[PDB]
């Protein structure tokens, strides 16, 4: 065993290997997706009723 | 040898992705707009007191369906509340105590529990005999269960001790895709509404997003110093929020491949024990150590408001599928339904 | 006439009839030696057939049942122990952890007394005990209600009013992968205490 | 398989000896080559002897020598014959 | 020669004599497919006619029990799973269903140890609590009696007075700890749940 | 190929069919002349109300001697009640949980009960030993029993799973004959005083009555736009009434051999569960999934008066032989003996 | 018989043998069976005692 | 078959010598033609030539030491279903009164595996209650004491004090002897029912 080492490396080689497409992936940045997020949550704010009024019929929780 | 020629181009591969991730790094437009959709301050009900747990409560999950919470309580006992009317479906006596997670299935007929135990149970709720028996017992867990999300109902995400969350086939009981990397106990899971990535948060510190197809961890967010308590995919499944034994909750961005933002506070110190989207994913449901928990404006990265009761810690939470409710998971022995 | 293409075993003195094949679905049998034809034996007769098995018949039941189909089978006669015996003596790993969690799920409830009785408590009223009696849980048996006395929301017709205690026996084997807790485990365990 | 998964045994007893002799058999029957033909056929000479080499490594011999051997022939008929066989007697590339 | 009206069959190291028709419990039997010459079978003991498979004998007791009997009774010693094991390589869907209704008695009568236990609650009054005790259903163990409050008719002697709590050991199942659902009854089961 | 023909075949023999209908069909002279004495609105009081359950009323049965319900709850509980003086005579549990029907016999002393056992138990109310020792244990059925009516002492008909409405002898345990041919699992069937005729309600919303004394069936009335909960027929056996999961009751007679009126309720739309008829059979009893039932009228097609004072759906319905008064099998736990 | 739509045919024979006894089966017009029906229930209004007021002990529900 | 004053029967292919005399005890019985070996029955083996039954040889055995030394003896090991299943195949009606009683003795020891089980409720206050407690009968088992709410004082000394839930275990006899009523008792039950 002078090219093997009886597989004590392995681990090291998961680390690097996951660093490479840890680049390879593309990066969005901050605030283009800062803005999509907020887009999505306003956009979903009024079907969110913790962010709108609930009347007594419309909560599960009162009827 | 010639692991050291391997440690250091790792070392050197951090440090390019660290670079990428600042170069990625810009001003965070959310901290920066303080006018887009303020939340202000929310006070807020509680319209359900499901009593009848009189031990602590360690995990409750929701179902898809969105009308029955499954909750156990570390005493070895399941119960399958009806929210609606303040009653459960099933108490299922557990045999193993010290039970840590119970997720509903995502067809709302199977249960799954991990406790102290090597083993997962999963048991269907439904069927012809009218009652509830194991459908499958899932042995062969080298570290405990800590947490576990139905990833189908013919296999499940299974983070258990020894650095596993591996998945695992209900119906052969054998692990399919098994996952490894981290350190220590892989302990948080977090199941994305994209069904495609689950972001595990371990002793490591490390939100290793993992791809459920491929053994491969999809990427390695870090920022968090402590073991990793709770992740919650946003309501989209491209960010989630990870809340560990800090103060701080980091949400991390996958298009960005670095933490989005950060929530932290001088008024709480406490680990953020679970962490949570509403529908909208704009209001971020941080339970704590605390006997009271908080809500952030997820998106404007400040406290959106503060949820105050029990008189214990809250050791779950989980909001209703819609956005309607939150159930509070909690060491004084009740569930709270906010509302 | 000992093997054409069958296999006339005298296993501890009785004769059996099987073929070569149905003991070469496991290549690394002990009877693998015995069935082939080779100059290998040291225990054979050609006289009136039938190579020299020196082994238990009783317990080669089932380890030929598992070297046939794959499948353990536990009698209610059978020692276990007796099995696991000529399972290593057949060299068959999966049979051998199958067998002993059947040993040890034995003496968890006979041998070793009947021990680690699961007990839980269950919260009922009457509207719920009906039906939580009724889908009683799969191997768990009902020990006893008792109705709490109440003052609150008065002694009756209170989500708190009944305690059901539940147990399900364990003729369970002891964890041999660790039934001793890690320290993450304990960790929690302190926490959970108080 | 006395190193009960082990190469470091083989390695130590004989994967070297049959690398060793055989750089210097082929030390030898090269320039002994060189000395008795031409161009064309001591490549093909040559080449299959090295040919005749992996044979016996597959056949005669185990698979563990297999990545070696070739580091060993391709610095004894080849790079040992950079521009021998480019140019000789009216005969190479160039010729 | 090696074939008649009856036909001696080599289960095992021993030889039975039996009637063709006996040995065929559904013409989807291997059994029967063994009685009548095939092209396939090779190996055979054509030294007396007897055609030669490997099974145990013990576990053909019971299905030659059935075959013959018309009745399946499996001894409480020897395992009704060998049986089930030795019809499943038999391919004989009646004995399937004797071996699932023998598992279903031996469920009941291992009620004990992990397995369902059906058990279920009784409303009584006073007065009717000593008939409906003593008109108590034979098959059922009568396990617990709980007086309660009187919400009508003074403190005692009330429709809702005491809850009686018996148990049957056989499960409620159509078999074992698992039945093939259907989906119908689980609609219903959820038009009930809310 | 030819299948599509015979298919047509069939098409145009129902077409035929409805031809013949429609030329019997006349206009309803019941409805025009609602001249006829006004049955108003009649205010409906419980003189007993039968405490004894805690758990749903699926179905309920008087018996013959028409003064014992047996009432059987979802939870295996058979409570063979005296009607007369609110006393249990019986309270038997059940083999198997979920039972939705029961059915009392022409013996007064034989009780049927159907779950999802896939087993008929008929429990013997008196024997010598004194307490309720089942009788039979019908096995053999491939579904569920949706429901079950006792035909004779020893003769049954069993609505099964799996599109099974078979005769049954109660002595052998064996079917007597085989009635077969719906697409849909049959959960429906209706007793004629002729006692000789059962109209069975499948899911395929075709009410067929079958013959007993033939293995085929004797007309196939259809109209129906959902799964027939309930069947009830006229106290003549000339009509039946049928409700189905639609926001309309309806009435189907023999003579005509078509549907002969339709009680249409727009100011309650849940659906026909239960169907009866009054002694004499003008009024017509309505069960409802909501608390509160209603009364119409059979021959001016409107209320004649609310069955209110429930707090939960009522499941089944049976009125006394005498005309007395109702039970109605509700899901509050109570039923009410309505005078 | 799976090829011929398992045997949905029998469905069609079945069909056929309805219409025939349908057609058998005398065919009574709505308005003289709603007559029939009108003069049994009138005829038996009187002792349906549900359209009638019932005394304290006439019925086994208030003795 | 081979003539002897012996006979040797293939019982479920197990050679059963037993003498001809022994089997004179029932001709009402399948045996007495077995023993025949003049051509009454004839039947032979192609390996021995022995005569062939298609009885078990696992409940024949009982029954043939009730033929042979006039008592039965019904292994404890062995189920006596099976035992009075092979009684009823000889259709030895004693045989059969004998393995019913047999049953009926099970039954009664295993009344909590689902049997006749029979129950009652005895009535008293602590005076009487103590001594009816200490002269229960020898075979009723005290089960369950509950108290009555007692409208003097608070507790004791009130006449509806105690009731007592007694049971014993009873023996279940097998269905077409046992539980057969008559018209008079049920003219008195349903006197009595009212």
């Amino acid at each position: 065993m002078a090219s093997n080492n009886t597989a004590s490396i392995a681990q090291a080689r998961k680390l690097v290997e996951q660093l490479k497409m840890e680049a390879n992936i593309d990066r969005i940045k901050v605030s283009k997706a800062a803005a999509d997020l907020m887009a999505y949550c306003e956009a979903h704010a009024k079907e969110d009723p913790l962010l709108t009024p609930v009347p007594a019929s419309e909560n599960p929780f009162r009827e | 040898s010639e692991l050291d020629q391997l440690r250091q181009e790792a070392e050197q591969l951090k440090n390019q992705i660290r670079d990428a991730r600042k170069a990625c790094a810009d001003a965070t437009l959310s901290q920066i707009t303080n006018n887009i959709d303020p939340v202000g301050r929310i006070q807020m009900r509680t319209r359900r007191t499901l009593r009848g747990h009189l031990a602590k409560i360690y995990a409750m999950h929701w179902g898809t369906d969105s009308r029955l919470l499954v909750s156990a309580s570390q005493d070895g006992k399941l119960i399958i509340w009806d929210s609606y009317t303040t009653n459960k479906v099933h108490a299922i006596p557990l045999r193993s105590s010290w039970v840590m997670t119970c997720a509903y299935a995502p067809s709302g007929n199977y249960v799954a529990c991990g406790g102290l135990d090597n083993i997962c149970s999963i048991y269907n709720l439904k069927t012809r005999e009218g009652n509830v028996r194991v459908s499958r017992e899932l042995a062969g867990h080298t570290g405990y269960l800590s947490c576990c999300r139905f990833l189908d109902d013919n296999q499940i995400v299974t983070s258990s001790g020894d650095t596993t969350c591996a998945l695992w086939d209900i119906e052969t009981g054998q692990q399919t895709t098994t996952f490894t990397g981290h350190t220590g106990d892989v302990m948080s899971l977090s199941l994305a509404p994209d069904t495609r990535l689950f972001v595990s948060g371990a002793c490591d510190a490390s939100a290793k997003l993992w791809d459920v197809r491929e053994g491969m961890c999809r990427q390695t967010f870090t920022g968090h110093e402590s073991d990793i308590n709770a992740i919650c995919f946003f309501p989209n499944g491209n960010a989630f929020a990870t809340g560990s034994d800090d103060a701080t909750c980091r949400l991390f961005d996958l298009r960005a491949d670095q933490e989005l933002m950060t929530y932290s506070h001088d008024n709480i110190i406490c680990g953020i024990t679970s962490v949570s989207f509403s529908k909208s994913g704009r209001l971020l449901l941080a339970g704590y150590d605390d006997f009271n928990c908080n809500v952030w404006d997820a998106l404007k990265a400040d406290r959106a408001g503060v949820l105050a009761g029990h008189d214990n810690r809250v050791s779950c939470l989980g909001v209703t599928d819609d956005g309607m409710a939150v159930a509070t998971g909690s060491w004084d022995s009740f569930l709270k339904i906010w509302n | 006439g000992s093997v054409s293409k069958w296999v006339r075993l005298n296993v501890g003195g009785t004769y059996f009839l099987t073929t070569r094949q149905t003991l070469c679905r496991d290549p690394k049998s002990f009877l693998y030696r015995l069935c082939q034809a080779d100059p290998d034996l040291d225990s054979d007769k050609d006289e009136t057939g039938a190579y020299l098995i020196d082994r238990d018949p009783t317990y080669f039941g089932p380890v030929l049942n598992y070297l046939r189909h794959g499948k353990l089978v536990i009698n209610k006669d059978l020692a276990e122990e007796g099995v696991l015996e000529e399972a290593e003596f057949y060299n068959i790993t999966s049979l051998i952890k199958l067998v002993k969690d059947k040993i040890r799920e034995r003496d968890s409830k006979t041998s070793q007394v009947p021990v680690k009785h699961v007990y839980r408590v269950l919260q009922c009223q009457e509207e719920e005990l009906t039906q939580m009696v009724s889908t009683m849980s799969d191997g768990w048996k009902f020990e006893q209600l008792v109705s709490i006395g109440s003052s609150y929301n008065y002694g009756n017709e209170d989500q708190a009013e009944f305690l059901c205690v539940v147990s399900k026996e364990l003729h369970n084997t002891p964890y041999g992968t660790a039934s001793e807790p890690s320290e993450k485990a304990k960790i929690l365990q302190e926490r959970g205490s108080r | 398989i006395l190193g009960l998964e082990g190469r470091s045994v083989y390695e130590e007893d004989f994967e070297a000896p049959f690398l060793e002799m055989s750089a210097e058999f082929f030390q030898m029957e090269s320039q002994k080559f060189l000395a008795e033909n031409s161009a064309s056929v001591y490549i093909k000479k040559v080449e299959a002897r090295i040919n005749e080499e992996i044979e016996r490594v597959m056949h005669c011999l185990d698979k563990s020598t297999e990545e070696p051997i070739v580091k060993v022939v391709e610095r004894e008929l080849i790079s040992k014959h950079m521009k021998t066989i480019v140019e000789m007697e009216n005969s190479g590339l160039v010729h």
